[PDB]
């Protein structure tokens, strides 16, 4: 039976959220984080928002994550505005004289003409990925993988790349699991696929790989880096520090380059009917 | 209701092996060589820092024993902050840490976070209600060490910190508690008094530990009133939380010469401070977070060169509002060093407004010019941006290795920018492939 | 259920959507630079017009601060290079030569709806969840952003509309790789029609779909492959064969 199951990321714009955004500026990272395919997951089985941290977060977070890189994006940048034309909602409330009643007491009270509008402009510039390629390979539970599969077989909820406008354009659902025992050779065995026949290919592969821990003990590595992308809460968000390596793969000796199976360009029909073809004198002949 | 830092658990660190905790202060100082801090805002990492850094030095101050490198700290630091354990506490009615006598200015404790919004700020991006959702002890905490690193102006009356605009902040990071505090262990022959300490006084013209812990705000930080959800700034789910409490202004006296060490100034003295915004205006192109500003300047003035990982702070602002918080590691040892082209280094962004605003044909004023050059711009610029480090020595990475990385996005865009089939097409796309940034040096 | 709809439209010479220094906005695919109209332009393009306003509507299909909204629309994109100009323009006292620039492209779109999440969102009301369906569809095909469009009278309609009930969300965005060069004996429309035309002749060779085009002016495929299940010439009646294929349902 499979014990590690493959999702497959593409699209026309992607974008992935890091820590270095706490304002209007959004920056991007590099590569798919792991809180970004488990939330992926959630909408896919359908758990609600309150209860993926009652039981059903650390259940998933305990599998190891893999991702390649088939071919990088360029880093783009869209200005976005918000409420052009509109009064938007303000977070100052006059003070309740006393501080025993606070929180809960205090939005018993609350109604729709207590707030306050302000009408103004809320520039933002956000950050895509521009033509990327990613493989999530998830090792876990042999009947944990069938049911995560199953479940994105048919997705309950729609599914998005990272941000609610980015589509898929390609299968996510494209790959069947399988049984390996190393995230390497999981890897390593999905091919790499090419849109049209002639374009630069990449020699290296880039992969992100967990840090195993090894025996008892084992500090870190001095080349492991820090990622804050570990969920334990989704309403309101609470996210952890994780262990991150990287790996390189070479192509041409352990992943192999698929074919182009399929045509890129339209083009109309065929004119020019030849006249020497046999075809042509039978049915000039019957015609005569 | 009753809270002391050496006892409860609030410093967020990963040990080592792989699994983050919230452990005290004393356990901190306990095992201080197998773990990391784990803060994600640089805000929390650079203050539970100084406020460790600080911490060293008081006991260095009165234990006179130093903290030698690949060893545990010493162990007769631990006593003498349970000696004086009356000097940290977080409540009770009596002598109190970060706090002073309370007054009637009410404010809810939403003020202490520049990234959660209050009063007249917008609540788009986290949507906060006032005098409804609270901080944790730990968060309290949090928020009180910001305000001497990163205190603005708040508007009419209301100044900044004791270094009124917060700088760039250049440290040197280490894998291990020991590593960092052993990089920066430099001390002073006058220290002061920090702000853990009695009643404290500006008296004449600092120091060390009362140059760092300066208070411009009183925080009078109640009890924890029992309204219940869960968090908003880890999202942790705890208990009865703050809601309400007050600040008072102190204004900082005119003189005071204080220089901080992992600050960075000017020519003229003022801070250097970011160079980002949300907009491309007449005088600012976007391209990246500005890691080449507080280099030809910490490279001669404080902190010189010396081999490790420069780690990068940098902080914007603008009135009395954050707009990007932003952190960067760069790899060096020390190879030579050329003052103009450090220089040239230092003065970049008015090379790539220039190269951005070069009319296409002809020249017009108030010309904006080539757009397309403006979105492709962060990308060459990231791609330049791995080796900072190795541009910053010129080890083997120059101007004119930096120059090529464009020629590709380039390329690409020209054929939009010139999309037609005459031999005037590609001979002014072979023009166009040609612009390059040059360097000013003042 | 998931009701996918694909969208090509040309558009004239003109600048609906910019950025803070003004250019038209542009992505990158296929190796080359691509004209692009934003997802939140046609958010708040289709959403609060006129023409749309035909348990409460316009809150369960678009949201507004856990609302879950159960429409997703993607951004536009050209099917050809982008090719920017920048118009030279002068000011009379009638009694300074400054510079404003347009672009020109056929963009594909993409619109997507959840069916269980709108009728979840009904209170149960499942007439009024196709009503809100059908009122989306009819304001989707009818409306443009309000750009520069006193200068750049920019009011095109569409040429083509197949829509999918597929089991889950995918795109066509990878239909146009390759960019679109036109030949003598076609234009840039029936080129694009027919790179979407081999993107679905595929797939099923390594669900259904209803078609539409206004007097069936460029069939989808050149051949007689049935690639699309039924193809209709009315606006209402592709809309009402999306409501029929939902279940027995009257416009
Ligand atoms: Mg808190």
């Amino acid at each position: 039976p499979p014990n590690t199951l493959f999702l497959r990321l593409e699209g026309a714009l992607q974008s992935w959220g890091s820590n270095e955004a706490k304002f209007a500026l959004r920056r991007t990272a590099d590569a798919p984080t792991k809180s970004g395919v488990l939330g992926l997951l959630c909408a896919a089985m359908g758990i609600g928002r309150a209860e993926a941290a009652d039981s059903w977060l650390p259940k998933l977070a305990n599998l190891r994550m893999g991702v390649r890189i088939d071919r990088p994006g360029i880093r783009w940048w869209d200005f976005h505005t918000v409420g052009a034309g509109q009064r938007m909602r303000m977070a100052e409330l006059k003070a309740p004289k006393k501080p025993s009643m606070v929180g809960a007491a205090l939005a018993e009270t609350l109604t729709p003409s207590k707030v306050k509008t302000r009408a103004e402009t809320l520039l933002s510039r956000r950050e895509y990925l521009a033509d990327a390629s990613f493989l999530v390979a998830l090792q876990g539970e042999p009947e944990l993988v069938a049911k995560l599969s199953a479940a994105l077989a048919k997705p309950v909820w729609a599914i998005y790349l990272g941000r609610k406008s980015c589509p898929p354009s390609r299968p996510v659902c494209e790959h069947p699991p399988g049984f390996y025992n190393t995230l390497e050779e999981a890897l390593s065995a999905v091919p790499l696929q090419k849109r049209w026949h002639n374009e630069p290919l990449p020699q290296i592969l880039p992969c992100v790989m967990d840090w195993i821990p090894g025996y008892d003990g084992e500090h870190a590595p001095d080349d492991a880096e820090i990622h804050y992308d570990l969920p334990v809460s989704f309403q309101p968000p609470r996210h952890l520090p994780r262990f991150v390596i990287r790996r390189e793969l070479v192509v041409g000796e352990d992943v192999q380059v698929s074919r182009e199976t399929g045509t890129s360009v339209w083009r109309p029909k065929g004119t020019r009917a030849d006249y020497n073809n046999s075809e042509y004198k039978k049915v000039r002949a019957e015609r005569l | 209701v009753m809270y002391n830092l050496l006892c409860d658990n609030w410093v967020n660190v990963v040990y080592l092996s792989g699994k983050p905790d919230r452990i005290s202060l004393v356990q901190t100082l306990k095992d201080a060589h197998c773990l990391q801090l784990a803060y994600s805002n640089p805000m929390d990492r650079f203050t539970v820092f100084r406020f460790l850094l600080a911490l060293g030095y008081w006991c260095f101050a009165n234990t006179n024993v130093e903290p030698e490198p690949d060893k545990p700290l010493p162990v007769s630091w631990i006593p003498w902050l349970e000696e004086n354990k009356e000097y940290f506490e977080l409540f009770g009615d009596g002598k109190r840490f970060f706090q002073a006598d309370p007054s009637s200015r009410i404010r809810a404790i939403t003020d202490l976070i520049h990234e959660i919004p209050t009063a007249h700020n917008l609540c788009h991006f986290k949507h906060v209600t006032d005098y409804i959702d609270g901080l944790c002890e730990a968060c309290c905490i949090k928020g009180l060490l910001r305000l001497p690193v990163f205190t603005t102006v708040g508007g009419r009356g209301i100044g900044a910190g004791i270094n009124n605009t917060p700088p760039f902040y250049l440290l040197w990071h280490a894998n291990d508690l020991a590593g960092m505090l052993a990089q920066n262990w430099q001390p002073w022959d006058n220290m002061g008094i920090p702000a853990w300490l009695g009643s404290f006084q500006k008296e004449s013209r600092v120091g060390l530990l009362a140059g760092m812990t300066w208070l411009p705000r009183k925080v009078y930080l109640h009890d924890p009133v029992p309204g219940q959800a869960a968090c908003c700034s880890c999202g942790l789910p705890s208990e009865a939380l703050v809601y309400s409490c007050s600040i008072e202004v102190e204004p900082v006296p005119k003189g005071l010469e204080w220089k901080d060490p992992h600050g960075v100034y000017t020519d003229q003295g003022k801070s250097l401070q970011s160079k980002i915004k949300l907009m491309s205006n007449d005088r600012y192109t976007f391209a990246d977070r500005d890691w080449y500003s507080p280099l030809f300047s910490y490279l001669h003035a404080e902190g010189n060169s010396r081999q490790g990982k420069l780690w990068l702070v940098g902080f914007a602002s603008d009135k009395a509002k954050s707009i990007d918080i932003w952190d960067k590691i760069i790899e060096l040892e020390g190879t030579d060093t050329n003052d103009e082209l450090l220089a040239q280094l230092a003065n970049r962004a008015t090379a790539l407004n220039a190269m951005r605003k070069k009319p296409l044909r002809g020249d017009f004023k108030k010309s904006v010019g080539t757009p397309q050059i403006a979105d492709i711009i962060p990308h060459a610029e990231n791609r330049i941006a791995i080796n900072a480090g190795k541009m910053t020595e010129n080890r083997g990475y120059s101007w004119q290795d930096a120059d090529t990385e464009y020629g590709e996005l380039l390329t690409k865009v020209a054929y939009s920018l010139e999309p037609a089939q005459t031999v005037d097409a590609r001979l002014k796309r072979g023009n166009f492939i040609s612009r390059k940034p040059w360097p000013i040096i003042p | 259920m998931l009701i996918e709809i694909h969208m090509i439209q040309n558009h004239s010479p003109a600048n609906l959507n910019r950025d803070d220094l003004g250019a038209p906005k542009t992505c990158y695919f296929g190796g080359v630079l691509r004209s692009r109209i934003s997802s939140q332009c046609i958010k708040r393009s289709i959403r609060t017009s006129n023409d749309f306003k035909a348990l409460a509507p316009d809150i369960a299909l678009c949201g507004r601060m856990t609302v879950e909204a159960a429409l997703q629309v993607a951004h536009a994109i050209s099917t050809h290079i982008a090719r920017p100009e920048i118009d030279y323009f002068v000011a009379a006292d009638d009694v300074h030569i400054g510079e404003s620039m347009f672009a020109s492209a056929c963009f594909y779109k993409y619109f997507s709806i959840d069916w269980e999440q709108l009728v979840k969102n009904l209170k149960g009301d499942t007439n009024l969840a196709a009503h809100t369906v059908g009122a989306f569809l009819l304001a989707a095909a009818k409306t443009n952003p309000s750009g520069k469009q006193n200068s750049f009278a920019a009011h095109n309609y569409p040429d083509g509309i197949l829509v999918e009930f597929k089991n889950s969300p995918i795109s066509y965005a990878n239909a146009f790789v390759r960019p679109v060069s036109v030949v003598k004996e076609s234009d840039l429309v029936e080129q694009s029609i027919g790179q979407l035309s081999n993107y679905v002749n595929d797939i099923r060779l390594g669900v259904i779909g209803f078609w539409f085009s206004p007097n069936n002016r460029y069939p989808l495929g050149y051949k007689h492959s049935k690639l699309a299940s039924r193809n209709i010439g009315n606006l209402n009646e592709l809309v009402g064969a999306v409501l029929d294929y939902i279940g027995g349902f009257k416009w």
